[PDB]
DNA sequence: AGAGGATGTGGCTTC
DNA sequence: GAAGCCACATCCTCT
C-alpha cells in the first residue's frame, strides 16, 4: 500500500495538507551548524545536483527534496529572478502523490513554497494497487 | 517487535520515548519497517522539527533498508523541542520517486530529559 | 586583589561562580601566586600546584571530594566554548582565549606588571 | 598527562 | 511547584 485509496480527498481534507497548500514560508535546513558562507555554497551546489533539505518553518515539517521526475533544467530552475532558485520535486507524502513547489534566496537561504496534488502520478500509482 | 503505525500506509516505526535527554542514546534502537516492498540498499533518513525548532539537529539519522527493515544505529536527538512541545518526525525512504512518512508529536527532547522531581 | 577579576568577568553574585571566573580571581590575587600564576605569555597561566587549586575550588564550591582530576574535566569543557584552551606540551598550562582585555579592561602586560609577575 | 563520553546533581528561571 | 536551562561533579575508557 504505497498510497491511500482516498488519495484525492486525503489531500483536500486532512489538516496536514491544507496548512501546507498555502504559500507557506520555507527554509533550508542543511548544515545549520556551519558558517553562513558554507551553507550557501552547499545549498546551491546541492541544488545543481537535484536535491536539498527544506522545511516549512511555520509547521516545522521537514522534507528531503529530490528534484527529478519519474541535472534537470525543468525542475531545478535557476533563471527566473537572478539570485533565486525555483526548485520543484514530486514525492509520495503519507500515501498521497504530491509535488513540491517553492523558491529560495541564494543568499538568505530561504523563501516561500507549497504543495499540490498530482493527478497523473496519483492515477498511475492508484493503478498499481488496482 | 513493538511497531507502531506512521502517517504513511506503507511504513511503520519502532516506539520512541515520549521524553528524552538530548544527545543521549535511545533506550531502544529506532527502526523503520516498510509494509510494501522496498529494494535492499534503499536509504532511509530521519528528520525532526516543529513551531519552536524548524529543524532539529540529529545524529546518525541515516540507515539502509534490508529485508524491509531500516535499522538506525544510535540515532540521537540534539535539538530541543521546547517546553511541553514535541517533535514531528519525517521519515524518508529514497526510492523513485521518494516516499515520505511523517509522525507528529513523536518525541520530546530537553536538556535533562526524564528526571525525578526534587 | 589588584582588580575585581570575577566581577569584571561577568560574575555578579547571582548563582555559583564559574570555574574560569574563579581561576581568574586567583590569578589576580598576588597571594595565590605560589600555586597559580601567569606564564608571562599573554593570558596563559599554569597551575604550579594543581592540588592546591583543586582544594580551594572544592572549598569555594562546597565539594570536598574535588581534586585536580575533576577540575581539569571542567577546563576541558571550555575547549569547545572557547573560553580556555590547553597549551599542548606544557604540563598544567592553560590559556584564556576569551576577550579578557575587554572584560578586565587591562592588557596582559599591564596586568602582569600590576601583579608584579616575574 | 590529557581528551572527551555518559550521566547525575544542585542553583536558578520561566511557565 | 513542575519543567526547563546551565555548569559542572563523578566516573571511566583510551592513547
Amino acid at each position: 500500500p504505497r498510497v491511500v485509496p482516498d488519495q484525492r480527498s486525503k489531500f483536500e481534507n486532512e489538516e496536514f495538507f491544507r496548512k501546507l497548500s498555502r504559500e507557506c514560508e520555507i527554509k533550508y535546513t542543511g548544515f545549520r551548524d556551519r558558517p553562513h558562507e558554507e551553507r550557501q555554497t552547499r545549498f546551491q551546489n546541492a541544488c545543481r545536483d537535484g536535491r536539498s533539505e527544506i522545511a516549512f518553518v511555520a509547521t516545522g515539517t521537514n522534507l528531503s527534496l529530490q528534484f527529478f521526475p519519474a541535472p534537470s533544467r525543468e525542475y531545478v530552475d535557476l533563471e527566473r529572478e537572478a539570485g533565486k532558485v525555483y526548485l520543484k520535486a514530486p514525492m509520495i507524502l503519507n500515501g498521497v502523490c504530491v509535488i513540491w513547489k517553492g523558491w529560495i534566496d541564494l543568499h538568505r537561504l530561504d523563501g516561500m513554497g507549497c504543495l499540490e496534488f498530482d493527478e497523473e502520478r496519483a492515477q498511475q500509482e492508484d493503478a498499481l494497487a488496482q | 517487535g513493538e511497531l507502531v503505525r506512521t502517517d504513511s500506509p506503507n511504513f511503520l516505526c519502532s516506539v520512541l520515548p515520549t521524553h528524552w535527554r538530548c544527545n543521549k542514546t535511545l533506550p531502544i534502537a529506532f527502526k523503520v519497517v516498510a509494509k510494501g516492498d522496498v529494494p535492499d540498499g534503499t536509504l532511509v533518513t530521519v528528520m525532526a522539527g516543529n513551531d519552536e525548532n524548524y529543524s532539529a539537529e540529529l545524529r546518525n539519522a541515516t540507515a539502509a533498508m534490508k529485508n524491509q527493515v531500516a535499522r538506525f544505529n544510535d540515532l540521537r536527538f540534539v535539538g530541543r523541542s521546547g517546553r511541553g512541545k514535541s517533535f514531528t518526525l519525517t521519515i524518508t525512504v529514497f526510492t523513485n520517486p521518494p516516499q515520505v512518512a511523517t509522525y507528529h508529536r513523536a518525541i520530546k527532547i530537553t536538556g535533562d530529559g526524564p528526571r525525578e522531581p526534587r | 586583589p589588584v582588580i575585581p577579576a570575577a566581577a569584571l568577568a561577568g560574575y555578579t553574585g547571582s548563582g555559583p561562580i564559574q570555574l574560569w571566573q574563579f581561576l581568574l580571581e586567583l590569578l589576580t590575587d598576588k597571594s595565590c601566586q605560589s600555586f597559580i600564576s601567569w606564564t608571562g605569555d599573554g593570558w596563559e597561566f599554569k597551575l604550579s600546584d594543581p592540588d592546591e587549586v583543586a582544594r580551594r575550588w572544592g572549598k569555594r564550591k562546597n565539594k570536598p571530594k574535588m581534586n585536580y582530576e575533576k577540575l581539569s574535566r571542567g577546563l576541558r569543557y571550555y575547549y569547545d566554548k572557547n573560553i580556555i584552551h590547553k597549551t599542548a606540551g606544557k604540563r598544567y598550562v592553560y590559556r584564556f582565549v576569551c576577550d579578557l582585555q575587554s572584560l578586565l579592561g587591562y592588557t596582559p602586560e599591564e596586568l602582569h606588571a600590576m601583579l608584579d609577575v616575574k
